[PDB]
RNA sequence: GGACAUGGGUUAGUCGAUCCUAAGAGAUAGGGAAGCUCCGUAUGAAAGGCACGAUUUUUCGUGCCUAUCGAGGG
RNA sequence: CAGAAUCAUCGAAUCUUUGAACGCACGCGCCUUUGGGUUCUACCAAAGGCAUGCCUGUUUGAGUGUCAUU
């Protein structure tokens, strides 16, 4: 045989740079972008770059060439030629005159689904609960932004849609575990199916965007989040016997009742008790979490409709209130701080009201989810490899906020 | 189909949210919890 | 810069009808109408557009539904377009105003329209591009429209442009499409 | 079992010198898109407005001094929809008077026979309605504005709320939704406080984005509950 | 017997070919020719790829460079 | 010599290297997928592909070709 010439195989063939990505897909960056979004895709550093590289030296990310391959017969990338097509015949349309054309194509714009994207990207329902915590986070995040000009209206009607049937389901279910608190926002953190599933809430709040953030990208995660949602609260309806998609009314749901709309046709911590809902309180928080474990929950009309009691009810076992004033003070409904709840909810056990009582300093909130010389300077000098960083860098950073914080104890005792 | 009935059909199509069941790369390294 | 065989062959082409001598019949298709009456011909013209194909069905099922059910109309009113169609309207002076496509590939097929109408005494103009035309109608192109027949509404707008049209195509001009065009 | 996320691949250096380059390029058009020309038929379309306009003023004050009153809504809402240049004197204030400024503006109004009549007067540029709590809920959660010293400032905190609306027992948001939409007493100063909302049109699928002039099909007078949903489109 | 009859025998990462071009042959672009065919191979040929990029209107932008057979070469 | 047939009939298949002969030449490649190994980023195997002229359609385009867009 010939003399074999270099970079013919091993990691000068697998490895394949993004612009030799590109022109053997025959795409552009954009589309190449949105196909590794969809599927699960992501570069990979080389061990050795040069070799990896032809000889060349610059920085260029890489590709494993099996990955390529995979993405040459996708049958979802005919879906964006077929987009590619339609614009050009709906900017025809336009341009000649033809309102009617432009109305009619534009009804079979063309679709794609990612129905084979799903399964191939998880094939079991425990897959899906282990790769989840993302698009809670990511859904969720969404429901509470203004609509812009790259995130149409649709679509944060699916994800308030979406957002909603899980809370149903956590509470249906009573899976709801711990719910933490941090100006992040409401961490929660439930566990379905034996996996674990974390999520954090925005504050629902009249926020800005920066104008640095890439509209484009987040705009496939939810065109991919949103059938993933879809799908997986579909098979938790199916197992627990809620005909999915929930129904959901209209008019209760312009009325602000969150999830009142939608009807589904330590768990027992807060069983015996009946909670109401002032009107300075983050509502969508609390109705979800008090619900979750047993809660009998109203809440101020001005809120929204569908409160199952009224303010002069005396059931209510706790009035919650964050106000710093309360006029009409009412008995049997001892008057506490929202931080109790969350507290009970972490321990699992019913916190004691009256340190959380109105005007009462708040309690710290816990996360519920956190001879010498010659033996030390011989290994320093007599082996090769020098693993002996490992406790310049793993055990530093603990040892001196052990230190700190033993030494926060000893002085806020001197404080006090 | 007169024109009511490609009317209606045509509200009955443009609705595909969750209808069936698919269930019959390594793990992203999951964010560390809160701290 | 190494020009494509067929660059050269558009770029030359372009140059040669400029140097050349050009016959008066071909001269009159270099002076046109103007843009701001050109507009305005083609405002009047796309409210007489031709139903669609798409529109000629969703029509004719509604007849349809309504004889297999149980169950007349007024002249349909659009504009005139084809050769053969146009040119014999033209002749029966069944036609306004005929509006000539500039740009007619193989300059035949209108070279003798702009005579033939002057003959007939029907006010004609030369449209600048024919895929202008083409859109009125929907089609890729159109080499002549005509208006035969407008309805009492915009008779008065019709005769508005009618005027226009004899004012700034053939009062303008005329003598100078009596001139070899070219030589340049 | 460990998959190490290293940093980008994407060269932060030259991205802000691509954005400053596109910033930098994007401003030289602005300053190089000027004076363009005015055709002899806008003059004319201005002129055949303001008369317009002006005539339907003068039936509408003069023997038309009625008003239909809107009823079972204390509070109202009013959008504007679009202006006309070279505006009339009496309209152009009039707006100013609403804080309607500048187009795509939204301001709460307490039905009343006053402010219904200035309505009633800038009426063919205005879309008004009557909106429920819910669509007040997403406008100050999602677009509130507050005007703290005087500049464009966001409702960002509840602190700021309470350190200039504390003598007027406003305290949170959830105040100011509550007393806008019971209209108490402190509804003026909490007006006086709101800077106007921005509802600029939304421009999504292909159609929109380049059909002419698109504001959603936006028309002008009274809507009932469709400022709601189209509210709920907006927000 | 080199005759016929009946069997057996040539083993390669390192020896040669397969790898290359020379003079020329020579398909193509073209153009002749009633035609088999002829001329033509640098020729008035749109004749080969490289890099960059949070993704760019979620419709690719920006920048660079200019056949083939044929045995002494390995 | 040691449901048959050195049978008939023929609607199902098989049909090696070639040959108009068609991946390129008279051995050398490229492309997509699949597999193997008491060897798995290497090697190998396998199956299916890649001639030119033309026609209809399709998609991606070129043009100081024609023209339009307050």
């Amino acid at each position: 045989a010939r003399v074999k010439q270099k970079g013919k195989a091993g990691a000068a063939r697998i490895y394949i740079t993004r612009n030799q990505a590109l022109k053997k897909l025959q795409l552009t960056l954009a589309d190449f972008r949105r196909i590794c979004i969809l599927k699960g895709v992501y570069p990979r550093e080389p061990k050795n770059k040069k070799k990896a590289n032809k000889g060349s030296t610059a920085p260029v990310t890489f590709y494993y060439t099996k990955d390529i391959q995979y993405l040459l017969h996708e049958p979802i990338v005919q879906k964006f030629r077929e987009y590619k097509v339609f614009a050009r015949k709906l900017s025809k349309a336009l341009g000649k005159g033809e309102l009617e054309t432009a109305k009619r194509l534009e009804a079979r714009k063309p679709t794609y689904s990612l129905d084979h994207i799903i399964k191939e990207r998880y094939p079991t329902f425990h897959d899906a609960l282990k790769d989840i915590d993302d698009a809670l986070s990511m859904l969720f995040l969404f429901s509470t932004m203004p609509v812009t000009d790259k995130i149409g209206a649709a679509t944060v009607a699916n994800c308030e849609r979406l957002c909603a049937e899980f809370q149903h389901y956590v509470i249906r279910s009573n899976s709801l575990r711990k719910a933490f608190l941090s100006i992040k926002g409401i961490y929660y953190q439930a566990e379905i199916f034996g996996e674990q599933i974390t999520w954090i809430v925005p504050y629902k709040f009249a926020q800005s965007v920066p104008t640095d953030v890439d509209f484009r990208i987040m705009h496939t995660f939810l065109e991919f989040y949103q059938a993933l949602m879809g799908f997986v609260n579909f098979k938790l309806y199916n197992t627990l016997g809620l005909r999915y998609p929930p129904k959901i009314d209209v008019a209760k749901s312009e009325s602000a009742a969150g999830l009142a709309a939608y009807e589904l046709e330590n768990t027992s911590l807060f069983s015996n008790f009946t909670f109401f809902l002032s009107r300075e309180v983050p509502r969508f928080s609390l109705e979800f979490v008090i619900r979750a474990f047993g809660g009998k929950v109203g809440w101020d009309p001005i809120l929204g409709s569908g409160s199952p009691f009224s303010e002069s009810d005396p059931v209510i076992t706790h009035h919650i209130c964050d106000r710093p004033h309360i006029s009409q003070k009412y008995e049997g409904r001892i008057y506490i701080q929202p931080q109790w709840v969350y507290d009970s909810i972490n321990k699992g056990i019913l916190e004691r009201t009256d340190l959380y009582a109105c005007g009462a300093t708040l309690p710290p909130h816990l996360s519920p989810f956190v001879e010498e010389k010659e033996a030390k300077e011989l290994s320093k000098m007599m082996m090769s490899n020098k693993q002996r960083k490992l406790y310049s860098k793993l055990k530093n950073e603990n040892s001196k906020n052990e230190n700190y914080n033993n030494a926060l104890r000893n002085r806020k005792r001197d404080i006090e | 189909l007169t024109s009511e009935q490609r009317a209606e059909r045509e509200r009955e199509s443009q609705s595909n949210y969750a209808d069936h069941d698919l269930w019959a790369a390594p793990a992203p390294k999951l964010p560390p919890p809160s701290h | 810069v190494k020009w494509p065989e067929y660059i050269r062959l558009q770029r030359r082409r372009k140059i040669l009808n400029l140097r050349l001598k050009v016959p008066p019949a071909i001269a009159q298709f270099q002076k046109t109408l103007d843009k701001n009456t050109a507009t305005q011909v083609f405002k009047l013209l796309n409210k007489y557009r031709p139903e669609t194909a798409a529109e000629k069905k969703q029509r004719l099922v509604a007849e349809a539904e309504a004889v297999a059910n149980g169950k007349v109309s007024k002249k349909p009113y659009n504009v005139k377009y084809g050769l053969n169609h146009v040119v014999a309207l033209i002749e029966a002076k069944k036609a306004k105003l005929v509006l000539i496509a500039s740009d007619v590939d193989p300059i035949e097929l209108v070279v003798f329209l702009p005579a033939l109408c002057k003959k007939m005494g029907v006010p004609y103009a030369i449209v600048k591009n024919k895929a202008r035309l083409g859109t009125v109608i929907h089609q890729k192109t159109a080499a002549v429209l005509a208006v035969t027949e407008v309805r009492e509404e915009d008779k008065n707008e019709l005769a508005s442009i009618v005027s226009a049209v004899d004012a700034n195509f053939s009062a303008k001009y005329d003598e100078s499409r009596r001139k070899w065009g070219g030589g340049i | 079992p460990e998959v190490l996320l290293k940093k980008r691949k994407v060269n932060e250096r030259t991205r802000k010198e691509r954005v400053e380059q596109a910033i930098a390029k994007k401003e030289a058009q602005k300053k190089n898109r000027k004076e363009t020309f005015k055709r002899a038929e806008t003059f004319i379309n201005n002129y055949r407005q303001r008369e317009r306009e002006r005539i339907r003023l003068n039936r509408s004050a003069k023997n038309k001094g009625d008003i239909f009153v809107p009823d079972e809504t204390k509070l109202l809402f009013v959008i504007r929809i679009a202006g006309v240049k070279n505006m009339p004197p009496k309209i152009r204030k009039v707006l100013r008077l609403l804080r309607l400024s500048r187009i795509n503006n939204a301001v709460f109004v307490r039905n009343n026979k006053a402010v219904a009549q200035m309505l009633r007067i800038v009426e063919p540029y205005v879309m008004y309605g009557i909106p429920n709590l819910h669509s007040v809920r997403e406008l100050i959660y999602k677009r509130g504005f507050g005007k703290i010293n005087g500049q464009r400032i966001a409702l960002s905190d509840n602190a700021l709320i309470e350190e200039a609306l504390g003598k007027y027992d406003v305290i949170s948001i959830e105040d100011i939704i509550h007393e806008i939409y019971n209209v108490g007493s402190h509804f003026k100063e909490v007006t006086k406080f709101l800077w106007p909302f921005t509802l600029t049109p939304v421009k999504h699928s292909l159609m929109e984005k380049k059909v002419k002039h698109f504001n959603e099909g936006r028309k002008a007078g009274y809507c009932g509950e469709e400022i709601n949903e189209l509210i709920k489109k907006q927000v």
